[PDB]
DNA sequence: ATCGGATGTATATATCTGACACGTGCCTGGAGACTAGGGAGTAATCCCCTTGGCGGTTAAAACGCGGGGGACAGCGCGTACGTGCGTTTAAGCGGTGCTAGAGCTGTCTACGACCAATTGAGCGGCCTCGGCACCGGGATTCTCGA
DNA sequence: TCGAGAATCCCGGTGCCGAGGCCGCTCAATTGGTCGTAGACAGCTCTAGCACCGCTTAAACGCACGTACGCGCTGTCCCCCGCGTTTTAACCGCCAAGGGGATTACTCCCTAGTCTCCAGGCACGTGTCAGATATATACATCCGAT
């Protein structure tokens, strides 16, 4: 009767409990496998870091402490892998990265 | 870069030991050995009255061998300009080669029946073997190190014999990309080591070493060590050799009358000759101590000097 | 109403990953919902895969072969890779 | 309290605003209201949308869930609200 | 004296700032108004959560931004710096929204 | 192996709307496709729609909103129009 | 006591219980309810009876009885809300409506 | 006295007959034989049922035809007549493939 | 038994048939070889995909039902194969 | 190309907050322990479909060959639109006020789950014939120099 | 601008294999029950949405006006269409080996399911400081006189 949650068997920050929980109550498969919400937690968890990295870099960039939607914005956009998983993907107070266009320069 | 007018009718371009003479078959069955040097002509042998399909010079420089459409096969001398042998034999052939490191043996090509090294000494000559058994028009080469012969058939399949004993030290049919088979169009070689490049019909000069040829041995998979080609043009080449130094090879666009100079290392393209569009550029070789290119176009020889940076700045 | 979320586990992410930085109340929204989106999708490629193979049992393949068919490239390779090391550590207990 | 005719609500200087954000230099007067058209339009996907969930939900009100549903729906998912 | 900038070098100013910028570029009320009086169309007295209506208007919103966006990018291909609905019409066709 | 199919119930609803129309095995696999897409889905839809408001019984209503919502217009009108006489004669009984 | 199919008792031509097996394996519910499968044969049969018909119209105007892909890809291509249904649906053997634009014709 | 068709007018009805028609306007074999080399890039040895080669090769050739619509619809706005490459390229970022 | 280097598979007059039931009228060479690269583009989508199930499948060849669903998650569907 | 000037924009400082970090008590969902069953893994076999190759045909790709016509660049223009200045309008805040409907809880019932017993609808497999693919030819119809 | 000439429409005839009707032979659909529970309904709550007031003010409407960019026309010129020849390799038909695809039969290790327990997560306060707002300043930038 060692208590010890399986988070931290997998040494990981997400709730494996909840997301096993999740895909029980949530008619995705008559049977869920036992690795299968650790390994799910696993690469949320490691999105959630890749994310979260370039967002507070934008966050210092602007130095801004807390990190504010448009950080999001340029974070998810300023990638190209994370753009491309979120194509058709907007966000709140999301706004556009600076962007114009060459002939639109004055000359 | 330059041109021969005195010579005329030409079919073929070959060069000696030390490249100072160019052996032409002219159109009327006579050889001109022109000499590089003095620019004008050092020797004319009328040797019969059918067109030169083919021409080889000797090791020394001293003996020539020439090949009539009249499906005659001859030996001449530079000096004495007399007939040393003559024979005639049917399938009309397309490439004769001498034996880089022996006197003796040379290599002739017929349409229909496989290659044959005859003896120059006496009347004795060697069938080379077929492997698909179905050529009907097929290639042949010696080796730079006198000591093998390529052979390739019009389904890709080369065969790499012993020069003396014909015996299979090597073997294998190369893809095409699309991995289909292509007929042969030449095999030839350079003075130096071993590398050697084979022009096909599928437009893909093959610059390969011939030390991993021997290597691989049976049913071997042997990639080239360079890929040539015009990717914007596809052309295919009438004719390809190395440079006179053998880092670079020049390959003749027939269809477009050009050469085309690549590398081998890198085999990065050095530059293109693009002679005058009109003619139809039918044979070409490289001088093989100079920086000299002399080609035929439609029947007329014409020169490409490389000149190095001095003669206008010294 | 307890109305979960994921906002303490994205809170300690971050500071893990930079914790002088802080983050709001909506971006900690959006962030909560960008995870449900894409668990939503590995969830219903992973149910179409098992579907596809007849299988009932949803396991750590075929979350692998869903993560591989959604993220693009580097991401995938990242992923999987963390993923794998997990789930090692996680049945060498 | 009966609403009508508002279609006005964008303005001139708001479409203006909304194009100079994306980036447009000039615009011919022929694309304000042709644009509140197009904005309209895309309404009448999701709003309808909208209120069928709500409708399935025997609500009276529309939710941010139900919106989020009805954008995801028609390839336009929206992050921020669940 | 009076000064004036030359056409455009103000519009390009603006455009920096509101890319910079992120409130909304739409005014709540007349949208929010626009919204009941649209929705009338499937059922009178629907209310809205207020937080509901501000995620609706800034998803229409942050979709207006992309198709001005592409009708930009066709205007600046047809070798044009001006809008036009033709432009509009055509973005919209590519996009399949009709 | 029996693979089951809709080969038979196309052709039942052909010779109905078109008595002397012949049909070619590539269209029947094409139409038998095109079933099975639009059931697959319209049942998503009632299934996300389900799980929306937190039930676990996919219904009549459920099929009914889940048309509604993909079928456009005059098509979702004479769908639930159809269902809804279906559902009446079946329940008559 | 005799059994008789429910899309008998619908009045319906496809197959009730098969849509109802469909949908227990499907995972799509805990529990699927009784006229759920009944309502979804009628909307498949309605939706058929429409795509068939308008091929068949299309077949009968190329003076041929078996329908061919190439009727089916002109049915769906000649209907709005068919085509906005299926927009994103390449259909096999289809080809394009016969289209040529304004400015394509000589004077 | 030879006689030759105005430019286009050839091309029109071709264009009316290809539009009637419906076999794969791309040889088999080739394709074939393309689909195995690339696919050399995530496994060797690997097989294909050749009926799945001819959906997938036709579905990839369906594609094509509505990428070229759209690359026409471009060219006519710009009021040309001839598809260049920058329109096929306008024609994928609106379609967001880039 | 390996292939190579057939992206020339696809020849120009077979993209000028294409562009022609495209409804294609006038064509620059500079079309054709970029047309290619963007046809190879699109396999090195749904072709890995397609791998991809069949990795997931533990075979060692791909069926038509692979591609299917490949170009499913794609959202480019295609009937007439499952 | 340059310099003075106006305008707009980035900065520091003040300072003022309200959203935010976190500390807490309590709940319930997650971890432990245990039991059943059976989906998945293994192996062995059968076989269909794949890959491979060869030979003849030609439809088709490649190449080239004139030549006319759309792409494009420049030029002119004038109309529509940015821009700044006004005047005028509802937009936004917040403030209170009413309550309709979300939103929660508690039933109790009717409604599938599920299990078993039963069997004809449906499906692999088998002939079989005619709608249709292909074709030969002849009339028909679009186009291009007069 | 009317014939000449080339591509298409169509009519009839030939022959074939796929479409279709039919046949045993399952097994998945049907029917009858019993159980446990999902949610329909009733009822109570409160809060968030709805509506009006008023107040200040940033923002919208309209005008005047310069002006510059869409548009239209000329002219050139490349370049791609068009059509002939020449090449090839796609295709198709056939034959071969086997290799993984698919199935079936065992077998069990894994997971659903149940009960117990407690502990991490979550609603809810509580200081508190990161950033939002104003102001004055200092600099970067466009633009006209030169």
């Amino acid at each position: 009767a060692k208590a010890k949650t399986r988070s931290s068997r997998a040494g990981l920050q997400f709730p494996v409990g909840r997301v096993h929980r999740l895909l029980r109550k949530g008619n995705y498969a008559e049977r869920v496998g036992a690795g299968a919400p650790v390994y799910l937690a696993a690469v949320l968890e490691y999105l959630t870091a890749e994310i979260l990295e370039l967002a507070g870099n934008a966050a210092r960039d602007n130095k801004k402490t807390r990190i504010i939607p448009r950080h999001l914005q340029l974070a998810v956009r300023n990638d190209e892998e994370l753009n491309k998983l979120l194509g058709r993907v907007t966000i709140a107070q999301g706004g556009v990265l600076p962007n114009i266009q060459s002939v639109l320069l004055p000359k | 870069d330059g041109t021969l007018d005195c010579i005329s009718m030409a079919l073929t371009c070959t060069f000696n030991r030390w490249g100072t003479l160019l052996a032409v078959g002219c159109n009327d069955g006579r050889i001109v050995i022109w000499d590089f040097l003095t620019r004008g002509i050092a020797k004319i042998i009328s040797a019969h009255i059918h067109p030169v399909c083919s021409l080889c010079w000797s090791r020394d420089g001293h003996k020539l061998v020439s090949a009539s459409t009249d499906n005659i096969v001859s030996q001449w001398d530079v000096l004495s300009g007399d007939c040393d042998q003559r024979f005639r034999f049917p399938s009309p052939i397309l490439k004769v080669q001498y034996h880089p490191r022996d006197q003796n043996k040379v290599l002739v090509c017929p349409m229909k029946s496989a290659p044959v090294m005859l003896t120059l000494s006496d009347s004795k000559h060697v069938v080379l073997p077929v492997d698909d058994d179905s050529d009907l028009n097929v290639v042949a080469s010696f080796d730079r190190r006198g000591e093998y012969i390529y052979t390739g058939n019009a389904k890709g399949k080369i065969l790499v014999l012993k020069t003396d004993s014909q015996d299979l030290v090597a073997s294998f049919r190369v893809t095409t990309g699309t991995s289909n088979t292509t007929a042969i169009k030449s095999i030839e070689f350079a003075r130096k080591g071993s590398c050697f490049l084979i022009n096909t019909a599928d437009r893909i000069i093959r610059v390969y070493d011939g030390r991993e040829i021997l290597t691989c041995g049976r049913d071997g998979e042997p990639e080239p060590m360079q890929k040539l080609q015009d990717l914007v043009n596809r052309t295919p080449w009438k004719k390809c050799c190395f440079s006179g130094d053998g880092e670079y090879i020049v390959a003749g666009s027939a269809r477009q009358h050009a050469l085309y100079i690549w590398e081998k290392s890198i085999g990065n393209l050095v530059k293109i000759l693009h002679g005058t569009r009109g003619e139809l550029l039918l044979d070409v070789a490289w001088h093989p101590v100079r920086p000299i290119i002399a080609s035929i176009s439609s029947g007329v020889v014409s020169i490409w000097a490389q000149n190095q940076v001095e003669n206008w700045s010294a | 109403t307890r109305k979960e979320s994921y906002a303490i586990y994205v809170y300690k992410v971050l500071k893990q990953v930079h914790p002088d930085t802080g983050i709001s109340s909506k971006a900690m929204s959006i962030m909560n919902s960008f995870v449900n989106d894409v668990f939503e999708r590995i969830a219903g490629e992973a149910s179409r895969l098992a579907h596809y193979n007849k299988r009932s049992t949803i396991t750590s393949r075929e979350i692998q072969t869903a993560v591989r068919l959604l993220l693009p490239g580097e991401l995938a390779k990242h992923a999987v890779s963390e993923g794998t090391k997990a789930v090692t550590k996680y049945t060498s207990a | 309290k009966v609403l009508r005719d508002n279609i006005q609500g964008i303005t001139k200087p708001a479409i203006r605003r909304l194009a100079r954000r994306g980036g447009v230099k000039r615009i011919s007067g022929l694309i304000y209201e042709e644009t509140r058209g197009v904005l309209k339009v895309f309404l009448e996907n999701v709003i309808r949308d909208a209120v069928t969930y709500t409708e399935h939900a025997k609500r009276k009100t529309v939710t941010a869930m139900d919106v989020v549903y009805a954008l995801k729906r028609q390839g336009r998912t929206l992050y921020g609200f669940g | 004296k009076p000064h004036r900038y030359r056409p455009g070098t103000v519009a390009l100013r603006e455009i920096r700032r509101y890319q910079k910028s992120t409130e909304l570029l739409i005014r709540k009320l007349p949208f929010q108004r626009l919204v009941r009086e649209i929705a009338q169309d499937f059922k009178t007295d629907l209310r809205f959560q207020s937080s509901a209506v501000m995620a609706l208007q800034e998803a229409s919103e942050a979709y207006l931004v992309a198709l001005f966006e592409d009708t930009n990018l066709c205007a600046i291909h047809a070798k044009r710096v001006t809008i036009m609905p033709k432009d509009i019409q055509l973005a919209r066709r590519i996009r399949g929204e009709r």
